[PDB]
C-alpha cells in the first residue's frame, strides 16, 4: 500500500510514548518545528542532533526515507523556525499527533 | 552574572485556557531564556527555552498557574562558562466566583460521527457555554441550547476544529467550568452497513470519516481492522484518534 510507511511511523511513536518509563532521551531539548509542509525533513533535522538515544533511533532511521535528501546533525534546510527548544517527549508527541492527522487527511508524503 | 528578564506576566486572551506568557528582555551572541511552568497540582514542570520574549499554552484554568524564567547566556557572549540569571517568578489564577458545586457537573461531550457536537451537563438562574480554538477571533457562546434552563449544547459546524485543543467554559449567574479536549478523540461513529454474506462482507457508515480510520468489532466476539472475516460496531482507531466511543451496533 502508500500509507505503510506512515502506518509503521506512528505506530513506532506511539510505541516510544507509552513505554517511556523515564523521560524520553534523559529530557535532552530539540527545536520546535513548524507542524506544515516539508516538515518531515524539519522534523529529522532536529531530532538528528540527539545522539546517544536509542529509544529514537528507529524513528529517524524511518524519518529518513520520508525526506528526499540526506540530513546531518547540525543542518537546517527546511528547519526555518529555529527560535524555540523543547523537550524531546514533547517533540514526539506534537509529532505523533501532527502525523495522525495527516493519516486521516490521507497523506501519506 | 545576568538579571532575569522584566515583566515578567501570563496573559489570558480569554480563549478558555489558553494563555501566553511574557517578558521583556533582561539588562545589560544572542540570548536565551528557559521557561518552566505547570498548573499547580501538577509534580512535573513543563520546560522550554526560546529566544522569544514569549511563549503560549493550553492551561487547566480550573486550576491555578505558575511559572518561573532565568534569562540564560551561552558561553560564546560570556567567552567563560554559561552565565545565568536568577528565577524570575509570576502566577494567574481565576478569580473564583460562586461556591463550588454550584459549579455544572456530569459534562459530557461526543462528536457523533465526526459531524455534530453535543454537550450535556446537570446543574447544582441559568448557565452559559462558550468554546474556542485556535482559527477563532474569539470565544464563541453556543446558540442552539438544549433546555430542560440550559443543560446542554448543539454545536454550529466546527470547521477545522479537530487535531488541536478545543475549549469550553461554562459560565452562569457563580462557579465556571473549564473543559479542554481534542474533537478526534470524542467521535461515536455511526454502525456499519450495507452487511452482506459470499468470508463475509459490509461497508464504511455514512460519514466524513475515511475507512482507515476504522476499527470494527464483531459479536457473532472479535476485533478487526478490514472488513471481511452477523452484527458489527465501530470505533476510529488509533492512527486517526488517540481515543474513541463505539457506533452502536448494527442490524443483524
Ligand atoms: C463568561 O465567559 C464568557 C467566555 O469567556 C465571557 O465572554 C463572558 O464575559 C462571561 N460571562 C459572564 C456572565 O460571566
Ligand atoms: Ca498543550
Amino acid at each position: 500500500p502508500p500509507s505503510t510507511a506512515l502506518r509503521e511511523l506512528i505506530e513506532e511513536l506511539v510505541n516510544i510514548t507509552q513505554n517511556q518509563k523515564a523521560p524520553l532521551c534523559n529530557g535532552s531539548m530539540v527545536w520546535s518545528i513548524n507542524l506544515t509542509a516539508g516538515m518531515y525533513c524539519a522534523a529529522l533535522e532536529s531530532l538528528i542532533n540527539v545522539s546517544g538515544c536509542s529509544a529514537i533511533e528507529k524513528t529517524q532511521r524511518m524519518l529518513s526515507g520520508f525526506c528526499p535528501h540526506k540530513v546531518s546533525a547540525g543542518q537546517f534546510s527546511s528547519l526555518h523556525v529555529r527560535d524555540t527548544k523543547i523537550e524531546v517527549a514533547q517533540f514526539v508527541k506534537d509529532l505523533l499527533l501532527h502525523l495522525k492527522k495527516l493519516f486521516r487527511e490521507g497523506r501519506f508524503n | 552574572k545576568v538579571n532575569p528578564p522584566q515583566d515578567f506576566e501570563i496573559v489570558d486572551p480569554g480563549y478558555l485556557g489558553y494563555l501566553y506568557l511574557q517578558w521583556q528582555p533582561p539588562l545589560s551572541c544572542t540570548v536565551e531564556y528557559e521557561l518552566k511552568y505547570r498548573n499547580i497540582g501538577s509534580e512535573t514542570w513543563k520546560t522550554i527555552i526560546t529566544k522569544n520574549l514569549h511563549y503560549k499554552d493550553g492551561f487547566d484554568l480550573n486550576k491555578g498557574i505558575e511559572a518561573k524564567i532565568h534569562t540564560l547566556l551561552p558561553w560564546q557572549c560570556t567567552n567563560g562558562s554559561e552565565v545565568q540569571s536568577s528565577w524570575a517568578e509570576t502566577t494567574y489564577w481565576i478569580s473564583p466566583q460562586g461556591i463550588p458545586e454550584t459549579k455544572v457537573q456530569d459534562m459530557d461531550c461526543v462528536y457523533y460521527n465526526w459531524q455534530y457536537l453535543l454537550c450535556s451537563w446537570k446543574p447544582g438562574t441559568n448557565y452559559n457555554l462558550f468554546y474556542w480554538y485556535e482559527g477563532l477571533d474569539h470565544a464563541l457562546q453556543c446558540v442552539d441550547y438544549i433546555k430542560a434552563q440550559n443543560i446542554g449544547c448543539r454545536f454550529p459546524y466546527l470547521e477545522a476544529s479537530d487535531y488541536k485543543d478545543f475549549y469550553i467554559c461554562v459560565n452562569g449567574s457563580i462557579r465556571s467550568s473549564y473543559f479542554t479536549f481534542q474533537l478526534q478523540n470524542i467521535v461515536k461513529p455511526l454502525p456499519p452497513v450495507y452487511l452482506t454474506f459470499t468470508k463475509l462482507k459490509w461497508s464504511i457508515p455514512l460519514g466524513p470519516i475515511p475507512a482507515r480510520c476504522f476499527d470494527y468489532e464483531i459479536e457473532i466476539t472479535a476485533t478487526v481492522e478490514n472488513e471481511t472475516y452477523f452484527v458489527v460496531r465501530s470505533k476510529v482507531n488509533i492512527y486517526c484518534s488517540d481515543d474513541g466511543i463505539w457506533s452502536e451496533w448494527s442490524d443483524k
